[PDB]
């Protein structure tokens, strides 16, 4: 299992995690005009789960199972305990962690399912290298209290890091700076709007390019940058991969 | 889903030195020509595209006017092209007639510049950003080391130093003709060596030549198609303040970058 532990959490090593964490998404993925590597689909249950350990400041260790089709966490385990959200494909149960005690979470892996269940948004809740210590040991004994914001930390610092090389800089920034960060409007776009982006690139293949619908990326100045074709560095240097889309 | 066929959208095209693609006062009649004007919300420079390769504007489409290179781009009946197969716009921004191999290309930068069909060498004035936002995107260039690249000597070299938040010298406008500039100074672009011997890469006043044409690939090099050749750490070495143009090797990590905008 691909890993990242709080213990050798430095620049390098995070950037090394999440471009094998990339890498692994993007075995057997298609490719469009772009060049960005479109996500597999249609994948048997068995092999339609990557899992990945994360481990905290004193050998706590959970282990992630990643949706490889769309970068989503369906479930995870600690030590002989599991927990599957309530929007996991149903058979998922069968095959993965099956020799643990399987509980079921009451939301869904998505951020508003998550953000309306705990009562805190990403915008208030801190990210960077403590807060993902943090996450794991709340998520390794399941203090429900903790497990909705441990789930937007670990979702945001290793899946949505690992969909945008913006998100991935932001978590580098915050290591080398010493600072910990809340995302703003440039980093939530991206999160916003990744199922969108999929679609409108794999759709531009029919108009040279161009996108059917404008989406809305922020920069670092709260600058909103309308994104109506693969033309703009901002995605076509920064989404590592996309959802499938279109035929 | 029909999402996945869109059956047109409306956009701007901006190229050299951020100006727009322009029908010159948006007359209608056929041969009518294009030119590289101020960016605006007027209909002659909105341009639709469509499944069938057609570029329109004021009703009429994109075209060029001859089969050799030099001569005008124009808007024309699009009745005139039902059995051409039309426009091919390249991943890296270039505009191209499928039959001819002509690009669309602007000879100067001033304004009323006539856009021509000229033979592809990639440069820079032949470089396009198809969409409605035109502006350049101010960014940091972030390398090998986590460092960011900063414009130095009286804004002459570049090379990486340790990223800064506040230094206004590793900010970069990233322009739609695919020239990086340097940000407090947008005459300044980011040039591959001028002298055969060095391959050094270095900044100098932006003249739209295949030098300052630079793609920002989704494997996360800075390609300058022309010289078929990315931006490389000398040795991997930041130490050496030598950044340079190499073919692409997968033997280090000097030629990994992001925008971070
Ligand atoms: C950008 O494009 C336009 C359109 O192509 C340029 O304009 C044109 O320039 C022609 C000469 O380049 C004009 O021709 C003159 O036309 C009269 C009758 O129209 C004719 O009696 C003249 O001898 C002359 O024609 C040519 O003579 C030389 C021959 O080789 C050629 O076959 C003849 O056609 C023509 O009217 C004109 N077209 C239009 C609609 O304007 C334009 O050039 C700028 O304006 C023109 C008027 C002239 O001052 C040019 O020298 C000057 O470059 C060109 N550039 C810009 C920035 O607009
Ligand atoms: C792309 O270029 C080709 C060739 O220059 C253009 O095709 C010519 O169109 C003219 C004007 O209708 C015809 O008279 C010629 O017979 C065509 N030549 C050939 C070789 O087919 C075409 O118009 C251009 N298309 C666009 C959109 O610019
Ligand atoms: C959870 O997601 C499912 C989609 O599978 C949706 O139908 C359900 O209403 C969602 N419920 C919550 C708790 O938001």
């Amino acid at each position: 299992n691909l890993s990242l532990s709080q213990s050798n959490f430095s620049a390098d090593t995070y950037k090394s995690f999440i471009k094998n964490l990339r890498k692994q998404l993007t075995i057997g993925a298609s490719y469009g005009s772009a060049g960005i590597p479109i996500l597999k689909h249609s994948v048997p249950i068995c092999e339609r789960f990557l899992l990945v350990d994360l481990t905290n400041g004193d050998n706590e260790t959970i282990t992630l199972a990643i949706n490889v089709e769309d970068a989503g966490f369906a479930a995870y385990r600690a030590a002989d305990r599991s927990y599957f959200f309530q929007n996991a494909p149903p058979i998922a149960s069968y095959v993965i962690f099956t020799d643990t005690n399987q509980n079921i979470m009451n939301f869904n892996n998505t951020f508003e399912s998550i953000e309306i269940v705990g009562g805190t948004t990403r915008s208030e809740t801190p990210l960077g290298i403590m807060h993902f210590e943090a996450s794991i040991f709340h998520l390794f004994v399941h203090d429900e209290n903790y497990v909705p914001t441990s789930f937007l930390v670990l979702i945001q610092m290793v899946l949505e890091a690992a969909k945008f090389k913006f998100i991935e800089q932001k978590v580098i920034h915050s290591i080398m700076d010493m600072e910990d960060f809340t995302p703003g409007l440039a980093m939530l776009s991206l999160e916003e709007n990744w199922t969108q982006l999929s679609l409108q690139l794999q759709a531009s293949e029919s108009l040279n390019g161009v996108f059917g619908d404008s989406v809305s990326l922020y920069n670092s100045m709260d600058e909103p940058i309308g994104v109506d074709s693969m033309y703009y560095p901002i995605l076509t240097a920064n989404m590592a991969f996309q959802l499938y889309q279109c035929p | 889903n029909e999402q996945c066929s869109p059956q047109q959208r409306t956009t701007r095209i901006s190229g050299r030195d951020g100006l727009c693609v322009d029908v010159y006062g948006a007359l209608t009649a056929d041969g009518s020509r294009v030119i590289l004007y101020p960016c605006g919300q007027q209909q002659n420079q909105q341009w639709t595209f469509y499944p069938d390769n057609t570029i329109r504007s004021l009703g009429k489409c994109l075209a060029t006017s001859a089969l050799s290179s030099g001569s005008n781009v124009v808007i024309t009946n699009c009745d005139y092209l039902r059995y051409d197969d039309g426009w091919m716009v390249s991943s890296s921004g270039t505009m191209m007639n499928k039959s001819s191999h002509l690009v669309l290309t602007a000879n100067a930068a001033t304004s009323r510049t006539n856009l021509t069909g000229e033979n592809n060498v990639f440069a820079a004035k032949q470089a396009w950003r198809i969409g409605n936002y035109v502006e350049p995107i101010v960014t940091t260039i972030i390398g090998l080391r986590h460092m960011c690249l900063e414009a130095t000597d009286n804004d002459t070299n570049v090379w990486l130093e340790s990223c800064v938040k506040n230094k206004t010298k590793q900010y970069w406008a990233l322009y739609s003709d695919d020239t990086i500039r340097v940000n407090n100074n947008r005459n300044l672009c980011v040039s591959s060596s001028t002298d055969s011997s060095s391959k050094l890469i270095v900044i100098r006043r932006c003249d739209g030549s295949i030098n300052q044409r630079w793609v920002f690939t989704p494997q996360g090099t800075i390609s300058n198609p022309g010289y078929e050749a990315v931006m490389d750490v000398a040795q991997n070495d930041v130490y050496l303040k030598k950044i340079v143009l190499s073919s692409a090797t997968d033997k280090g990590n000097g030629q990994q970058w992001t925008v971070f905008y």
